[PDB]
């Protein structure tokens, strides 16, 4: 999965 | 609500020290409790109130994805008919999840957003709102999905607008937001090319912007521009 | 309960994803369902149960000791006044902790332990007596902590001596047993010599007996004997 | 911490 904050 | 009768700094501090103890779903209770005494929150305290619903919805998600493939794989020729067990209990998580999404939306409407007026937290507030439609999107299969889905354009683009008008560059808020939002554009919207440009275009921005910054600036800045690079190597 | 509404193999099933989606307030819910509709429970099942009330106690044990730890620090010398908080959060992890265990109790008393009567079962649930016994007494300070230590204690004696007379020194039920009375012994006893000599005497007698074994018993038995020459060494 | 099972 890609990177969220 | 069960935190009604606790003070706001008590709440606060119990806030911090689930956080510690990395209890999140208590952290979460506190910090709605927080917000329900209906004075704005700090940058602080809104940073808390993020951290405590990203790691419970965050576990919510990895549980879901976990028993929507064991679903799925159910679901595909060959395999051997087990009941309704395994759809019941997904569904059972995602309406756990789908319940902590509105609780998170029902602090933001009401009434987080509508009182913040500086930048720092209005964008914060709207990335929030942008992420917690942005989860319900990834379990909506019905008729509100594609509304569902442009609830969370909506709210990542006025918080877009606004970053790009009153925030720097580097402002960490700011490239988390557009971190954010290029993901919604790749894993929601089917528009991998529009995810690409904005990671892009953002790193480039936030680098030419680097020579400004303090020392301490530069390491939060060039964090988040790193994650902004790996999703890139992720979809070239 | 919420559960009796729901099949025991559907429980069992769910119990299984929920462990596949590290979800173990569910499992253990779901086991808690299972249990109470009243069949003695497998092998498998016994450790799905246990699996699960392990998972959920070990997070608040860790959490516990977090908050302790900083409550310990607060009563210093040096250290500034911060009020009740910590005080009572500290008890809120607390008290929900003695409710999980009192619920495993429960269902050890009502009525799992007086059915069980082969050995690799009832063992099995002494164990568990003894083990959640021993979690009460971390946190007792009260007039019944002797008692409570004492539950323990006399919980994980019966389950030697019928694990001494009815299994092999090599069983992993028995290993797993000795190994927790030993920690018992060392942790809540105030018994480090008896904590090293059960552990040692255990380790020799299941090294003596492994050459009855094939392969893959061989792999169970001595995966826990490391744990045993693990806390030897911690202890010597 | 000591081991348990
Ligand atoms: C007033 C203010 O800016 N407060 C907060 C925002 C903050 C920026 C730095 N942060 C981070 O780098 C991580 N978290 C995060 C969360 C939300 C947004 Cl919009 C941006 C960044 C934490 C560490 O891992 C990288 C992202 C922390 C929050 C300071
Ligand atoms: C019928 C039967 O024996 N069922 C279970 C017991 C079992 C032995 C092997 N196990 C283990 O080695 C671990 N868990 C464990 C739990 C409780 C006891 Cl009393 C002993 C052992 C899991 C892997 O890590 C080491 C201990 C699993 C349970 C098979
Ligand atoms: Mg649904
Ligand atoms: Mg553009
Ligand atoms: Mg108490
Ligand atoms: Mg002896």
């Amino acid at each position: 999965f890609p990177a969220t904050v | 609500g069960a935190m009604g009768s606790m003070e706001r700094a008590s709440l606060i501090q119990k806030a911090k020290l689930a956080e510690q103890a990395e209890r999140y779903e208590d952290m979460a209770a506190f910090m709605k409790g927080a917000v329900e005494k209906g004075e704005e929150l700090s940058c602080e305290e809104r940073n808390l109130l993020s951290v405590a619903y990203k790691n419970v919805v965050g576990g919510q998600r990895a549980a879901w994805r976990v028993l929507s493939s064991i679903e799925q794989k159910s679901n595909e020729e060959g395999s051997e008919e087990k009941g309704p067990e395994v759809r019941e209990y997904r569904e059972k998580v995602e309406t756990e999840l789908q319940g902590v999404c509105d609780t998170v939306l029902g602090l933001l409407d009401s009434h987080l957003i509508k009182e913040a007026g500086d930048a720092e937290s209005r964008v914060f507030y709207l990335k929030m709102k942008g992420d917690y439609y942005r989860y319900l999107a990834e379990v909506a299969t019905g008729d509100d999905k594609k509304r569902i889905i442009d609830s969370a354009r909506s709210a990542y683009q006025e918080a877009m607008d606004i970053s790009k008008k009153e925030m720097p560059p580097t402002n960490p808020i700011r490239l988390g937001l557009a971190l954010n939002f290029s993901v919604f554009h790749y894993e929601i919207a089917n528009s991998p090319e529009e995810a690409i440009s904005l990671a892009k275009t953002t790193f480039d921005e936030a680098m030419a912007d680097l020579h400004t910054l303090s020392e301490d600036s530069y390491k939060d800045s060039t964090l988040i521009m790193q994650l902004l690079r790996d999703n890139l190597t992720l979809w070239t």
